[PDB]
């Protein structure tokens, strides 16, 4: 998930992983003491908030998606250009 | 080794005498100029260059033609007069890199020390930055790959020290300098957009083109990272920055109490002029 | 009455005792603890004249010292004596609520929230009064924001520090504001 | 009755429910930001419009 | 000592909760406020020299 | 009230008034009602008394919105005793007519008879402040902008001769 | 020597407790644990400043990360009473803990989350975040646009 609510909780950890809660501080200390992921939460109830990671391998629907919010990006970046810059170059020059 | 160079407009119109000298005759190829520059301190100053006869073969690539005694000599000479400059690398004015510049630059690497090589562009379109320094020198790669002479992008800046800055405002006189103010803001900001939409639009077409149409590795290790770089301002939500709108909208209030109060303490001259220098002159014109 | 190192008793028109039980008045309600503290705690002349009379003393004392006990049940002599005088009678409503309201921003300023125990045991009276007294001192007297009874607690705010420092100045832009539309009357007349 | 069918509304055990009370989610301060610069525009134009 | 200002911090009687804060930005108000109340002499000295020379 | 105009011409034409504006924020009604009429020639004698008519029941809807700037928990004898109206239904019957003005905020809820009131006038410091004084700064700037052209065009009008 | 070297993880000393213990047993080498441990006082002091020399160093390191380890179960995980806890924050107000928040209802303590002033916190992420990404994004975009030549 790249965006829409980000963070998470432990349940998707302790549940994929099947471990217990006690053991879920020193996986997530294990997976910073790696250095893979810098991710540093500031919950109070359990929650998993992450960071900056690597895929490494490959990612089809990350190339897809990344087309998709690319191209909203780079047309908003124009639209954005277009409306500024249609009143602005008429007005200002 | 090198963080960054400094490149003088004197070899780039020395390439619009490179487009100058030509003849009319139809070749209009990647004419090969000798760099030259100050490789002793870490930065690098190109202050002057010159030329050498350099042609290729129209089927075959990788006929190159050079020559090592227009080089000792113009080096020879150039030295004698000029000591303080030695010879550091080449440029081509080609917009494409081709696969002979490995043999080419390989020449000014066994008998020159290691040449940086400069990406140009015959028709000054590009609104980007025509020069790209490229070091060359020979990277590990993880995939396994034989070791092979690696381009790696230099940062680069056109800069003139003493004369050429007013040489050249003087021979434009259109150009306007820093001007901090309403003009040289504004017209950036309004341009920007195009600034980045030529440049953005102008890769991401070609590169969508090469993901699905590409073949002979074209470094996709890389492409993790841009993605990834890509992904890393996952549209924030805004709801720990809306107090930083409130300290940049509260600067916004202080120029607005400047403007305001500044341009009423204007106003007094005007608004005193306007009365007693018109009742004046009238009541006392007859 | 800085310069009250060189008076001395006038018999013309008032004696320096009489100068002093004057000037308590306007020293003692018109300034704050940082000027008293500067003016007259860190002079040596209050430091000489409280010999006098140990009623002026015990109102210095516990007004800085904050004792409302004992300042409510002596606050009957300033009461008494502030009226039947000459030029200081008229005045005896300004110096009663103003002193009033000053302690109660005194004693509120370092005090977020505060509860009806400590606060009735504090001032020694009953709540039936300082409800209405704040209640009158909310809109009335406008000096803190809006409090609040949802668990029977004097409970305040008071942000005005952050945007309120910030909004200090919109009064004379709005005055400013009618001011430069008068400079937009004086045209062409 | 009439009500039921006019105000349309939740009936709870004997009680009167009140729903999208103080629940409309704040602004993602992007449009704002839209036309505080659309704003800006017009303070270039404004204020160097005859120049 | 808060009364006295010589550190950031309030109490409480009813929940005893401290709170620590500051607010560093001084210099803005008060180069603020001083502008507007130096102005104001000055859109009032205009009316003065107007208001003497029309009526 | 008149606080930075000294004339002697408000002063005279405000003292018959002063009386009830000054009753007005106690809000007695009995004793008031009379008064209106006890002494009241010209501002009753005015025309169609239609805004003091309007005033004589405004006094309880000035005085529950002195409530408003009063505390939340409305009792049922010290306040309801203290507003002279002492019953149960009417107070929390014309407290919701207050309520339902808009001017005022108020959160009703009903656990053991009692009616409460969150009241929470807090000013829009650190809650939503762009979208607060946005419509200052714009119109702010729209004013100030239009007195720049106010400072323009009458140096224009000096120049135009000359 | 290499667990005490960097990213301590939360480990238990009972695993220690032997490995000290067999360091008294044997004298193939460090056989002067008995000379460690000869004062009757001084070795004593030692231990107990040993244990809480890691039990606070530990916290040192944990610090940096902001994950917010929640001091009230790793009480539990510990199986100490917060009484010391509360000796070693006696510890860390001379070991200049002066940069960390507590909260007087819970007992979570918060090491982050400062006032957070948007002119230098958020005005330094927000800094290298973006350059960060103008200028990373623009070495691999016309350094592949340089790769993707030699296929031609």
């Amino acid at each position: 998930r790249p965006a829409n609510h980000r963070q998470l909780t432990f349940e998707e950890i302790a549940k994929s992983a099947k471990i217990t809660v006690n053991e879920v501080e020193l996986l997530v200390m294990k997976a910073l003491s790696v250095g893979l992921v810098k991710g540093s939460i500031d919950e109070v109830d359990k929650r998993v908030h992450m960071t900056w990671v690597q895929p490494r391998v490959l990612d089809l629907q990350q190339i897809k998606g990344m087309k998709d919010r690319l191209e909203f990006w780079c047309t908003d970046v124009k639209s954005m250009e277009m409306l500024v810059e249609h009143q602005a170059h008429d007005i200002l020059t | 080794a090198v963080q960054k160079v400094v490149v003088h407009p004197l070899v780039l119109l020395s390439v619009v005498d490179h487009f100058n000298r030509i003849g009319k005759v139809g070749n209009q190829k990647r004419v090969v100029g000798v760099l030259l520059g100050s490789w002793q301190k870490k930065v690098l100053d190109v202050s002057n260059s010159f030329a050498v006869p350099f042609d290729e073969d129209d089927k075959d690539d990788s006929v190159w033609f050079l020559d090592h005694d227009y080089l000792e000599n113009m080096y020879g000479m150039f030295k004698k007069v000029n000591a303080r400059e030695r010879i550091v690398g080449w440029y081509h004015t080609g917009p494409k890199l081709h696969k002979n510049d490995i043999a080419i630059n390989e020449l000014m690497k066994r008998y020159c020390p290691n040449s940086v090589l400069v990406i140009i562009d015959v028709k000054p379109k590009d609104l980007g930055l025509p020069t790209e320094a490229y070091i060359s020198v020979e990277e590990v790669h993880d995939d396994g790959t034989p070791t092979s002479k690696t381009f790696e992008h230099v940062t680069s800046e056109i800069g003139a020290e003493e004369a050429e800055e007013v040489g050249v405002e003087h021979l434009l006189r259109d150009i306007k300098d820093t001007t901090v103010g309403t003009l040289s803001q504004r017209i950036t900001n309004q341009v920007h957009g195009l600034k980045g939409l030529n440049s953005k639009l102008l890769d991401i077409r070609s590169y969508l083109e090469k993901v699905a149409t590409g073949k002979l590795p074209i470094n996709h290790q890389i492409i993790y990272q841009l993605q990834d770089v890509f992904n890393l301002l996952p549209d924030v939500s805004l709801q720990e920055f809306v107090k930083a709108f409130y300290l940049k909208t509260n600067d916004q209030m202080v120029v607005v109490y400047l403007a305001s109060l500044i341009r009423s303490v204007v106003a007094l001259h005007n608004l005193i002029n306007n009365k007693i220098a018109n009742r004046d002159a009238e009541k006392k014109e007859g | 009455f800085l310069d009250t190192v060189s008076t001395f008793t006038s018999y013309e028109l008032m004696d320096y005792k009489t100068f002093v039980t004057y000037t308590v008045y306007v020293s003692m309600i018109a300034l704050e603890r940082p000027d008293l503290r500067e003016k007259v705690i860190k002079g040596a002349e209050i430091l000489e004249v409280l010999h006098s009379l140990p009623a002026v003393r015990q109102y210095l004392f516990s007004l800085y010292e904050c004792r409302y006990s004992v300042f409510f049940q002596s606050l009957a002599v300033v009461e008494q004596e502030m009226k039947k005088d000459w030029l200081f009678a008229p005045h005896y409503r300004y110096y009663v609520r103003e002193m009033r309201i000053h302690a109660y921003s005194q004693l509120l300023e370092s005090y977020r929230s505060l509860t009806l125990g400590y606060m009735a045991e504090a001032f020694g009276v009953g709540v039936e009064f300082i409800d209405q007294e704040l209640s009158r001192f909310i809109a009335a007297g406008r000096l803190h924001c809006k409090i609040d009874k949802v668990n029977e607690i004097v409970e305040t705010n008071r942000p005005d520090s952050k945007n309120w420092q910030y909004q200090e100045t919109i009064k004379k832009g709005d005055l400013l504001l009618n001011r430069v539309q008068k400079l937009s009357r004086v045209i062409n007349m | 009755t009439d009500y039921a069918k006019k105000r349309g509304w939740v009936l709870g055990p004997n009680n009167y429910y009140s729903f999208a009370s103080q629940q409309q989610k704040p602004e993602d301060t992007t449009i704002p930001s839209t036309e505080l610069a659309k704003q800006v525009i017009e303070y270039a134009r404004q204020l160097e419009m005859i120049v | 000592m808060i009364l006295d200002k010589k550190f950031h911090g309030i109490l409480d009687q009813g929940e005893g909760v401290l709170i620590i804060f500051d607010e560093p930005p001084v210099d803005k108000t008060y180069e603020a406020a001083l502008e507007t109340i130096q102005n104001m002499s000055k859109v009032v000295d205009s009316l003065y020299n107007k208001a003497k020379k029309l009526t | 009230d008149r606080l930075q105009f000294r004339q002697p011409s408000l002063k005279r034409s405000l003292m018959p008034y002063f009386l009830l504006t000054q009753a007005v924020r106690t809000g007695n009604l009995a004793k008031f009602n009379q008064v209106l009429d006890q002494f009241g020639e010209k501002f009753q004698a005015d025309g169609t008394y239609t805004l003091i008519i309007r005033l004589r029941h405004n006094v309880i809807k000035t005085g529950v919105r002195m409530i408003s700037l009063s505390y939340s928990r409305i009792s049922l004898a010290d306040i309801a005793q203290k507003l002279q109206l002492d019953s149960p239904e009417d107070a929390e019957f014309i407290v919701a007519k207050a309520i339902r003005d808009g001017v005022i905020e108020a959160s009703i809820n009903h656990e053991k008879g009692y009616v409460q009131s969150k009241e929470m006038i807090d000013i829009y410091s650190t809650r939503e402040p762009q979208l607060a004084f946005h419509q200052r700064i714009s119109f702010c700037l729209d004013i100030h902008n239009m007195s720049v052209k106010a400072m323009r065009f009458p140096p224009k009008s000096y120049n135009k001769d000359l | 020597l290499l667990k005490l070297f960097t990213t301590m993880e939360l480990m238990r000393w009972s695993t220690l407790v032997e490995d000290y213990g067999m360091e008294l047993r044997k004298g193939s080498l460090e056989s002067p644990a008995t000379d460690v441990f000869g004062s009757t006082e001084e070795g004593e002091k030692r231990w107990k400043d040993l244990k809480n020399r890691v039990v606070e160093h530990n916290i040192r390191i944990m610090a940096k990360y902001y994950t917010r380890i929640t001091m009230k179960r790793m009480a539990q995980l510990l199986d100490l009473s917060v009484d010391e806890s509360e000796a070693f924050l006696s510890n860390l107000v001379v070991n200049k803990t002066i940069f960390a928040k507590v909260d007087r209802l819970a007992g979570i303590i918060n090491f982050q989350r400062p006032k957070d002033p948007n002119n230098l916190l958020n005005d330094w992420s927000q800094k290298l975040n973006s350059l960060m990404s103008l200028v990373n994004k623009t070495t691999h975009l016309i350094a592949k646009e340089e790769m993707i030549h030699n296929l031609q």
